[PDB]
RNA sequence: UACCCGCAGAAGAAGCACCGGCUAACUCCGUGCCAGCAGCCGCGGUAAUACGGAGGGUGCAAGCGUUAAUCGGAAUUACUGGGCGUAAAGCGCACGCAGGCGGUUUGUUAAGUCAGAUGUGAAAUCCCCGGGCUCAACCUGGGAACUGCAUCUGAUACUGG
RNA sequence: UUAGCUAGUAGGUGGGGUAACGGCUCACCUAGGCGACGAUCCCUAGCUGGUCUGAGAGGAUGACCAGCCACACUGGAACU
């Protein structure tokens, strides 16, 4: 407060961590999945949602979400992971990235294909 | 203890019309004069007197219209603990040219639309609104 | 030693040059010491396409610069036309 | 770069003649006007404030047929200008080469004259220009080059204008296909239905 | 004459042994333009019995402003309970720079050209009572100088 | 015409020389308070005249010694 | 090469994300706390405008989304511009060094302060007024600015000595 | 959640050395010098014109272009 209080001590600026920091600043990450399995999330909801640990190129490993119905994952595939948190699972902190490596797109979805990894139908 | 006779003044000058006295009293010092003057210039107050020898009062006849303090506010803003000083080209003013600011330039103390037709800088003692 | 030169400020296949006292070993465009004028070799021609300020050539002639083929064309030109 | 979709439909979202059409026959003959587009057009909404302004943002580019980024671009320009940012603007607008072309008569629609334009049909200032968003200029001359003078378009277009209000900024002399800016326009030409002030504040936000 | 604006409804509750008793409340503000507004403040049971409350207690409590030919006279701070209100007159064609709590009191006051900002508490109540407050406060070189007893070319 | 600094002696233990504080206002960049300021000096101080707490005139010329770029002018006002 | 002329034929050239609230756009059909969704609030357990499909919108456009990262909004580190009875915050109390601050009057100085002059503050970039590319983005002439630094010559109200 | 550091170290006289002033270097003499206005130590980092953001004060930043600095497989040295 006092003048002669902030010349002997500054304001201390605060920093704000990100909330990635196995990304370490990248946009996204290429990894080896470990295990691959379902968890049940917590109250309210109640499913079984598709989870898988990876070994990231960085030597983090993180747990990650798989989204969209059904997946080709399995231990030893190689995947691209991105940001963006699941609420309901605490602590999975990345979205796999749909359609990148051995990640498959969504087979039969014809909506917000571009989010999912899946190509126009031609005719 | 007492370390800012001015401010001293100005606060005596806020309550005493807050609780409209027709008069207040106070140490005198020639600042306080030279302060004193300039309110009676710019006409916020009626009338001062300087009264004694060895301990002389200073007394300030406070002004009132349509019986509410002409004075809406005075707040001091060079302090003892933080002096602030003014360029000509920096001169402040005080609600947009209605209020008065108190500079005491190198020519003495006076407003700072004085001092800006004069061409000098200043400290800023108070803002009188 | 102290040379007056262009250098070449426009754009792809847009040149444009300004006429500059330079140091001859510091780079075309980087460091030089004064700015003396400027050509366009594709002004119209109702458009200044060359200006410079002969006295300052002039004087720094007397102290020794050397004047770039190009520049002593252009010299010849301006004094040609003015 | 262009909207190439039922035209008409536009109109009716906005719920007004946007000249979208030449004016042979009226638009009531042609569209259900008064409706909205859609199986759920006929419930008419309660527009929010925010909808408002992005209303009347899109009836003006949807009027003068700009895309959004050339429309900011726009509006960056008029907020540099001096004078009112929506005076400005709409100065801006109503300068348009394509706009100038539709406004002399020589296209029956503005996308008319902005294949007119487009296919180097016109000359300004004795030169040939085919940028649909070229500024024209005070004391600018336009024209029709005198290889497209045999197009029977041209004269369809006269014939119709010849119905609609004449603008007071422009001359033209439709039997000799030209014509001048005598003043630029200003605010009181232009029609009274544009919130510009609802531009402003969309933007300024 | 006036101009009228709805700034804002509220749906409040009662408890009672039954149950929740669901009322509604309506913030208005009207004005003449011309530096006249005053604001109502209305509850129902139902909405528009709220709105011509809110109108009718805003058509009475109502103040004048000394406008400065369409601007203010000068800077104000207004402050009610935790709202702070900073406004500044503004050059011409400028607009009104502000929130839609106060924009509302400022259009209806007929203020063309000023820049506000909101500090704290932006709850649409009280904000309105410190723009209220703000312009109240706002005075004009004659009576400044009535007061002072210079002539207005003290200006 | 010399430009030229005053300060103060506070050592005098060095042979031929002496420590000078030169003490100056400045306003703090930021908070505005205005903060004093200390430069400390090795000046050349022939026939070891000035003593401690002496006010005394100083001038920058050639380097002296390591730490040594400044000369004594002249004192000014000496202590006690 | 830019630019210009001639010729055939609408011929060779439109996607992406959204539509529960914030935030513009909604109805059927699957499915039944499952499968799935999500920036925050939050949706789904047999009548889902929130999942998936279809028909309608709406918004951007040779782009559209998503992830990463900085400032803003954030007066949420508050110098301009915040707080400390109960929301986080007055040391358990006191003494006291360095430090910050200093009742009143006269003289003197001219360090802080103020005024004037001179030098410097590279060009570019950024603003204003104008030129050139068929417009624009780009290029370019002139001006302003470069919120500063430094050295002289004055003023002495205030502050310091 | 680094408080003490330094003995060519700080200064002086006289030789030597440099294009040149100097512990730059050597013999001897004095015993200092730096530090809470943060020395020493640890972590990070090329600097500036500027760029992005902002009403501004600020905050972040130093890709392209221009000025200065340092480096040239790693570590030393000198020659011309
Ligand atoms: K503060
Ligand atoms: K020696
Ligand atoms: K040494
Ligand atoms: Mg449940
Ligand atoms: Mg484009
Ligand atoms: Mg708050
Ligand atoms: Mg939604
Ligand atoms: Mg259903
Ligand atoms: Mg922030
Ligand atoms: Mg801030
Ligand atoms: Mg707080
Ligand atoms: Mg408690
Ligand atoms: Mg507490
Ligand atoms: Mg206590
Ligand atoms: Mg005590
Ligand atoms: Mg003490
Ligand atoms: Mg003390
Ligand atoms: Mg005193
Ligand atoms: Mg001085
Ligand atoms: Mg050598
Ligand atoms: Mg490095
Ligand atoms: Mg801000
Ligand atoms: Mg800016
Ligand atoms: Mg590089
Ligand atoms: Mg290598």
């Amino acid at each position: 407060a006092t003048v002669n209080q902030l010349v002997r001590k500054p304001r201390a600026r605060k920093v704000a961590k990100s909330n990635v920091p196995a990304l370490e600043a990248c946009p996204q990450k290429r990894g080896v999945c470990t295990r691959v399995y379902t968890t049940t999330p917590k109250k309210p909801n109640s499913a079984l949602r598709k989870v898988c640990r990876v070994r990231l190129t960085n030597g983090f490993e993180v747990t990650s979400y798989i989204g969209g119905e059904g997946h080709n994952l399995q231990e030893h595939s190689v995947i691209l992971i991105r940001g963006g948190r699941v609420k309901d699972l605490p602590g999975v902190r990345y979205h796999t990235v749909r359609g990148a490596l051995d990640c498959s797109g969504v087979k039969d979805r014809k909506q917000a294909r571009s989010k999912y990894g899946v190509k126009r139908p031609k005719a | 203890s007492m370390q800012d006779p001015i401010a001293d003044m100005l606060t005596r000058i806020r309550n005493g019309q807050a609780a409209n006295k027709a008069a207040v009293t106070m140490p005198s010092s020639k600042l306080k004069v030279a302060i004193a003057n300039v309110l009676k210039e710019e006409g916020f107050i009626e009338d001062f007197k300087v009264e004694g020898d060895t301990k002389p009062e200073l007394e300030l006849t406070l002004k009132y219209f349509q019986g509410k303090a002409v004075v809406e506010s005075i707040q001091r803003v060079s302090r003892p603990g933080l002096r602030i000083y003014k360029r000509k080209d920096e001169l402040p003013k005080v609600m947009a040219g209605l209020g008065i600011a108190v500079v005491s330039t190198s020519k003495g103390v006076m407003t700072d639309r004085a001092a800006r037709q004069a061409g000098l800088g200043g400290e800023i003692i108070c803002y009188v609104a | 030693m102290v040379t007056i030169r262009l250098a070449r400020h426009g754009a792809k296949k847009r040149p444009f040059y300004q006429v500059v006292v330079a140091d001859s070993r510091n780079a075309r465009n980087g460091r030089f010491i004064e700015r003396v004028g400027f050509f366009n070799p594709i002004a119209s021609e109702k458009e200044e396409g060359t200006r410079l300020d002969l006295d300052r050539i002039a004087h720094w002639v007397g102290q020794g610069a050397t004047i770039s083929d190009r520049v002593a064309a252009l010299i010849k030109e301006v004094n040609k036309a003015a | 770069a262009r909207y190439l979709g039922p035209k008409l439909k536009l109109s009716r979202r906005e719920g007004t003649d946007l000249f979208l059409k030449s004016g042979v026959r009226a638009i009531d003959t042609k569209c259900k006007i008064e409706q909205a587009p859609g199986q759920h057009g006929a419930r008419k909404p309660r527009l929010s404030d925010y909808g408002v302004q992005l209303r009347e943002k899109q009836k003006v580019r949807r009027i003068y047929g700009v895309l959004e980024r050339q429309f900011r671009n726009y509006y960056k320009e008029a907020a540099r200008l001096k004078g009112n940012t929506g005076e400005n603007l709409l100065a801006l607008l109503e300068g348009r080469l394509d706009n100038v072309v539709y406004r002399m008569g020589f296209g029956a629609t503005r996308a008319e004259a902005r294949q007119l334009v487009s296919h180097k049909a016109i000359m300004v200032n004795g030169r040939v220009v085919n940028i649909a968003s070229y500024q024209v200029s005070p004391n600018d001359v336009v024209s029709i080059r005198e290889k497209a003078k045999k197009q029977s378009r041209v004269k369809a277009a006269l014939e119709l204008a010849e119905q609609r209000e004449k603008p007071t900024w422009l001359e033209v002399d439709a039997g000799k296909m030209e014509g001048t800016f005598k003043r630029k326009p200003e605010r009181s030409d232009l029609s009274a239905d544009i919130n510009e002030h609802l531009i402003v504040e969309l933007y300024s936000k | 004459e006036l101009q009228e604006k709805l700034i804002a409804v509220n749906r409040v509750s009662k408890t009672v042994k039954g149950g929740r008793i669901f009322s509604f409340t309506a913030l208005t503000v009207v004005g003449d333009g011309n530096g006249r507004v005053g604001f109502g403040y209305g509850k129902a049971r139902e909405v528009p019995a709220a709105i011509q409350k809110a109108m009718e207690k805003a058509r009475r409590n109502m103040i004048n402003v000394a406008l400065n030919n369409g601007t203010l006279q000068h800077p104000v701070k207004g402050v009610h309970t935790g709202s702070r209100v900073f406004m500044q007159p503004a050059s011409e064609g400028t607009g009104i720079i502000a929130g839609g709590a106060m924009r509302a009191v400022l259009e209806v006051a007929g203020v063309h050209n000023v820049l506000a900002k909101a500090y704290g508490s932006t709850n649409p109540i009280n904000v309105v009572r410190a723009t209220i407050d703000g312009l109240e406060n706002m005075n004009s070189p004659e009576m400044v100088a009535a007061k002072r007893g210079k002539s207005v070319e003290e200006i | 015409k010399i430009r030229t600094l005053q300060g103060r002696v506070v050592s005098d233990k060095m042979e031929k020389s002496i420590v000078v504080a030169i003490e100056r206002f400045v306003k703090h960049p930021i908070y505005g308070k205005f903060i004093k300021r200390t430069t400390k000096l090795h000046v050349h101080d022939e026939n070891n005249e000035c003593g401690i707490g002496d006010v005394v005139e100083i001038r920058e010329c050639r380097p002296l010694s390591k730490t040594k770029s400044w000369t004594l002018v002249r004192v000014v006002e000496k202590a006690v």
